[PDB]
């Protein structure tokens, strides 16, 4: 399921912003 | 005449903001007036801590930024935007700045302590919000953006990590590091990958409409429990966004889906928020039909979630972070650069 894939991803923690 | 007294409220708010924007407050406290207790969060250049103002006994959150670190990463102009904008704004859903100052080493901003923790923390724990719950938060953000954009401000970092839940269950938007006062277009490649509008990824140069795209991302994320575009590496995420194929959970109502299809619209001539009727396209939308915009602004709607708060200065809605003794150098660093702070 999409939820299971999200939970197994490395993107469930706090997300930092980017800069060039 | 409904959207006539919004016009008038906002005209007076512009007048208030301009006075403070043109003549910003500086040096209204000192570090030694505050006892530091606990780190409530971090970022590249510093942290935000629970503090107690000792002359009043009031608690606040104090952002601390290391001047040399800000310069190393080429963020001088953004940190000056952050503080300048924040001292000038005043909306019920924007964290209030009480004091700001600097010393030899750091920049400091002392805001209202918002004890409920980040929406992020709660969103990940419950899994996902129901539509009425997400609607409640979403409307606060609709109004905040209406407020900011009328002052020519773009916020540019909408996400659960930045929405603090206060003692009545309402939102306080924090972290204005990427906020900017612009008329016309701007070009900085900044933001959080999952939330970036397609035009940012493509170096088009963009406007306040990227905030409306980000609203679409948030609503989805609150209602699904995950965002519409994720993958393990940012580049994979950009590929998904630029294509703009969104799939919705089978449980999203058809109204919600239609709202999102309009917010996550790669075509700027079709995207809600960006058209002839601007924000009313969102407010009069069917998914918001149960929403009483004035009652939201006034905080009279009962929140569907009030956080447990066991005393002032309690931090159990926030995570633990490694602490670090502040050190203030004997020599001034980066003085000319941050003179306006
Ligand atoms: C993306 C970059 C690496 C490069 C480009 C610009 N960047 C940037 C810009 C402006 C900045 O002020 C900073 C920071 O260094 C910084 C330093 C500290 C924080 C910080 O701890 N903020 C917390 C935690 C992150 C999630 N947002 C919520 C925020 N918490 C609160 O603001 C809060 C306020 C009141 N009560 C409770 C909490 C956030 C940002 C970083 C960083």
């Amino acid at each position: 399921t999409t939820y299971a894939d999200f939970i197994a991803s490395g993107r469930t923690g706090r997300r930092n912003a980017i800069h060039d | 005449s409904e959207q006539e007294s919004v016009k008038e409220f906002l005209a007076k708010a512009k007048e208030d903001f301009l006075k403070k924007w043109e003549n910003p407050a500086q040096n209204t406290a000192h570090l030694d007036q505050f006892e530091r207790i606990k780190t409530l969060g971090t970022g590249s250049f510093g942290r935000v801590m629970l503090v107690k103002h000792m002359e009043t006994g009031n608690h606040y959150a104090m952002k601390i930024l290391d001047k040399q670190k800000v310069v190393k990463l080429k963020q001088i102009e953004h940190t000056l935007n952050e503080k300048r904008i924040l001292q000038a704004v005043n909306f019920p859903f924007l964290v209030k700045l009480e004091f700001s100052f600097k010393d030899n080493s750091n920049l400091y901003m002392v805001m209202e302590y918002v004890p409920g923790g980040e929406m992020f923390s709660h969103l990940r724990r419950i899994g996902r919000f129901s539509e009425p719950h997400a609607r409640f938060y979403a409307a606060q953000i609709v109004l905040t953006f209406e407020y900011l954009h009328s002052l020519d401000l773009i916020y540019r970092d909408l996400k659960p990590e930045n929405l603090l839940i206060d003692q009545q269950g309402y939102i306080q938007v924090t972290d204005f590091g990427f906020a900017k006062r612009v008329k016309g277009r701007t070009w900085t490649l900044c933001g959080t990958p999952e939330y970036l509008a397609p035009e940012i990824i493509l170096s088009k140069g963009y406007n306040k409409a990227v905030d409306w795209w980000a609203l679409g991302v948030l609503i989805y994320e609150m209602a699904a429990g995950y965002p519409p575009f994720f993958a393990d590496q940012p580049i994979q995420i950009y590929e998904k966004i630029v294509s703009g194929k969104v799939r919705f959970p089978s449980h999203f109502s058809s109204d919600l889906k239609d709202l999102l299809r309009n917010l996550l619209q790669v075509d700027l001539t079709k995207r809600f928020g960006n058209l002839k009727n601007g924000v009313n396209d969102i407010k009069n939308h069917k998914w918001f039909a149960t929403t009483d915009w004035i009652a939201i602004y006034q905080r009279k709607v009962e929140a569907p979630f009030i956080p447990k708060f066991k005393g002032p200065g309690d931090t159990s809605n926030f995570d633990d972070y490694e602490e670090e003794e502040i050190r203030v150098s004997i020599n001034e660093k980066c003085g000319k650069e941050f003179s306006e702070f």
